[PDB]
């Protein structure tokens, strides 16, 4: 038997996700900008702590992020070198803790805002169910273990205990994108999105397509 | 000054409602002509007015908006450049692995809130009583 359990979504954060599943807009590739910056980040966040300690790199001397795309699973999946989170940080970060900035948002879409500020105000992650439908993120901590973090909207997730091959670090999350948008499989379509919004990532970028 | 406001209100206004460094930076590179005294002073209106409206949310964000001009527009005049030429060394030195200056930032920014908090007091209370 697995360890899984699950956990509700702030109420800010549900209502937004409600929000962004609903609401019917133009830009939405920003998901990828937002995922990719935000795995910038975790690369540029494990660099320091090896600066100080290398014995952290053992779990990878690599530092660049993988695009992989599926068009048999329909499934994009997006890996990064960086350290990634631990059991405590998908639980309290990914639900728990609420964001002042999913709030603002909110009250900013009144306001008149856009959709290419929404990792802004640093709800830069459920971007993705603005094409997807359920999340499934996969991360390798170096003071912990391997766990799985997956989410089908409604307004909850479920973390258990990662059973699949080891990852050494880094951070693995793949997309379950709708089957009407399927156009973000395409190579000349990451590709285009990458030369777009992820030409600033100071840390290299590959795609492998099939 | 005034006519400023009434040019690039919706701009501004679009403006306070960030928080990225990148993010912003591109917004300011985009719209160089709102590295400006008139910008940081209507961050701060907005932000009072919005206390008021108990958006105490979006206030917190404004604010490391209002902060971001304030400290570009010292950072530019202490350098005895225009600004708009000294705006994204700003974003620069928030990478830097000298924390002293975020925390300079940080610092600024939460006593800034607070103080926006007592003058949203005055308001309704010279009102009220």
């Amino acid at each position: 038997e697995e360890e899984v359990e699950t956990f509700a979504f702030q109420a800010e954060i549900a209502q937004l996700m409600s929000l962004i599943i609903n609401t019917f807009y133009s830009n939405k590739e920003i998901f990828l900008r937002e995922l990719i910056s935000n795995s910038s980040d975790a690369l540029d966040k494990i660099r320091y702590e090896t600066l100080t300690d290398p014995s952290k790199l053992d779990s990878g001397k690599e530092l660049h992020i993988n695009l992989i795309p599926n068009k048999q699973d329909r499934t994009l999946t997006i890996v990064d070198t960086g350290i990634g989170m631990t059991k405590a940080d998908l639980i309290n970060n990914l639900g728990t803790i609420a964001k002042s900035g999913t709030k603002a948002f909110m009250e900013a879409l009144q306001a008149g805002a856009d959709i290419s500020m929404i990792g802004q105000f640093g709800v830069g992650f459920y971007s993705a169910y603005l094409v997807a439908e359920k999340v499934t993120v996969i991360t390798k901590h170096n003071d912990d273990e391997q766990y799985a973090w997956e989410s089908s909207a409604g307004g909850s997730f479920t973390v258990r205990t990662d059973t699949g091959e080891p990852m050494g670090r880094g951070t693995k999350v793949i997309l379950h994108l709708k089957e009407d948008q399927t156009e973000y499989l395409e190579e000349r379509r990451i590709k285009e999105i990458v030369k777009k919004h992820s030409q600033f990532i100071g840390y290299p970028i590959t795609l492998f397509v099939e | 000054h005034k006519t400023f406001v009434e040019k690039y209100e919706k701009q501004i206004k679009h403006f306070g409602m960030l928080r990225r460094w990148d993010d912003s930076q591109k917004y300011l590179s985009d719209n160089v002509h709102l590295v400006c005294e008139e910008t940081a002073n209507y961050l701060v209106i907005w932000c009072i007015d919005l206390e008021v409206e108990e958006k105490c949310a979006l206030m917190e964000q404004v604010a490391h908006q209002t902060i971001v001009m304030q400290f570009i527009l010292e950072l530019a005049k202490s350098l005895k450049v225009d600004p708009r030429a000294c705006f994204r060394q700003f974003f620069t030195k928030i990478k830097t692995a000298d924390r002293q200056y975020m925390e300079g930032f940080n610092d600024e920014l939460e006593a800034f809130k607070e103080r926006v908090r007592g003058r949203a007091k005055l308001r309704i209370e010279k009102a009220m009583k």
